[PDB]
């Protein structure tokens, strides 16, 4: 038996912004998933050994997002509440730049969003060091597809 | 920087299992990323096994799949092999390596030093 | 079934010159290949990873070409340094499979 | 089986995994 926590970054089909509000704790056992309770308890650098801990819920609906299909994942309206906007994943940043102001040091020039394109994951093949209106943001080699397709 | 130095025992005698440890110093196993062990048989041909992402999900190369299998520790920055039913054409040279969980773009960065594994009598 | 064969498998150089190594394969993995250096003694080296881009660091003589099925690998300005074993691996699926040596 | 590849398009990304006894 597995334990996961989630970090996400909200994407933008064109002008609006849209954010997955899955879980923040999915629990897996290779062959079963499920959501995990609590998460009222310390974790120690060890491992996971949870003093107050139960049997978890089971959902189909939940669950079969995290199984590949986001066709009938979470779903929620950020334009109100931004929340995150940029990872760092892999090495390669992760970031919604349809509503941030994400710029590149290495020359200064702005990075183009388009609405065919939804999350834009900027790696050192094209931007060896990323500035988001902050300093630098050092980044590694190419781990990502330049960008996610609409359809 | 990140650097892996492996170690382990190179002398398993046929018909047991081998052990194969890999110390990654430097960086956290994690974190991110996914590691790997790849060995070349004698005559420079690569082979690729399996992989221990950060997450615990792993999957091995179908030929070994059978008498294959990763482990890893947290408080040791270290990800392990056993490997059963050692034959006699399991003698190679294990290297360790890191690359992106992500199919395509699987491509390894930082490799290990290698080491010597044979079985004979 | 993805079996890649490297062809040649012995090159000779001399300093200041260009040499050319290929790949092959035998079902088509987009730009996907990559090219590693194995000096003697050392830790192995990416040099392109997929398509054809410089890793950080790499000098800009090494250049990477091909597409679909067919790669190249081309060094320009051989240095007395830059001898060693270069494979060449595809990362599209699985049974991730690697090339034969060059000198 | 969190397919990782799905969840990555939607800016869903593992951050820290392990196990419990
Ligand atoms: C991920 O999404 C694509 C596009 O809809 C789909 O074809 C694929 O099956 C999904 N992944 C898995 C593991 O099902």
């Amino acid at each position: 038996v597995i334990v996961h926590r989630l970090e996400g970054v909200s994407y933008n089909i064109g002008s609006q912004e849209w954010y997955t509000t899955v879980p923040k704790y999915v629990a897996t056992q290779g062959y079963l998933i499920s959501n995990f309770d609590e998460s009222s308890c310390t974790f120690m650098p060890e491992g996971t050994v949870c003093s107050q801990n139960a049997l978890y819920p089971m959902s189909p609906l939940l669950q079969e997002c995290l199984r590949g299909s986001t066709k009938s994942c979470a779903r929620t309206l950020v334009s109100g509440s931004f929340g995150n906007r940029f990872i760092l994943s892999q090495g390669n940043l992760i970031a919604n730049c349809a509503s941030i102001l994400c710029k590149c040091y290495t020359t200064g020039t702005i990075i183009n969003q388009d609405p065919d394109k939804i999350l834009t994951y900027i790696a050192a093949d094209h931007c060896p060091v990323v500035e988001v209106n902050g300093v630098t943001i050092q980044v590694g080699s190419r781990r990502y597809p330049d960008a996610v397709y609409l359809h | 920087d990140v650097q892996l130095q492996e170690s382990g025992p190179g002398l398993v005698k046929p018909s047991q299992s081998l052990s194969l440890t890999c110390t990654v110093s430097g960086y956290s196993i994690t974190s991110d990323y996914a590691w790997n062990w790849i060995r070349q048989f004698p005559g420079n041909k690569l082979e690729w096994m399996g992989y221990i992402s950060y997450t615990l999900t792993t999957g091995y190369n179908p030929s070994l799949k059978s008498r294959i299998s990763i482990t890893r520790d947290s408080s040791k920055n270290q990800f392990f092999l056993q490997l059963n039913s050692v034959t006699t054409e399991d003698t190679a040279t294990y290297y360790c390596a890191r690359s992106g969980w992500l199919l395509p773009y699987w491509y390894f960065d930082v490799w290990g030093a290698g080491t010597t594994v044979t079985v004979s009598s | 079934d993805v079996q890649i064969t490297q062809s040649p498998s012995y090159l000779a150089a001399s300093p200041g010159e260009t040499i050319t190594i290929n790949c092959r394969a035998s079902k088509s993995i987009s730009k996907y290949l990559a090219w590693y250096q194995e000096k003697p003694g050392k830790t192995n080296e990416l040099l392109i990873y997929s398509g054809s881009t410089l890793q950080s660091g790499i000098p800009s003589r090494f250049r990477g070409s091909g597409s679909g099925t067919d790669f190249t690998l081309t060094i320009s300005s051989l240095e007395p340094e830059d001898f060693a074993m270069y494979y060449c691996q595809q990362h599209n699926e699985y049974t991730l499979t690697f090339g034969g040596g060059t000198k």
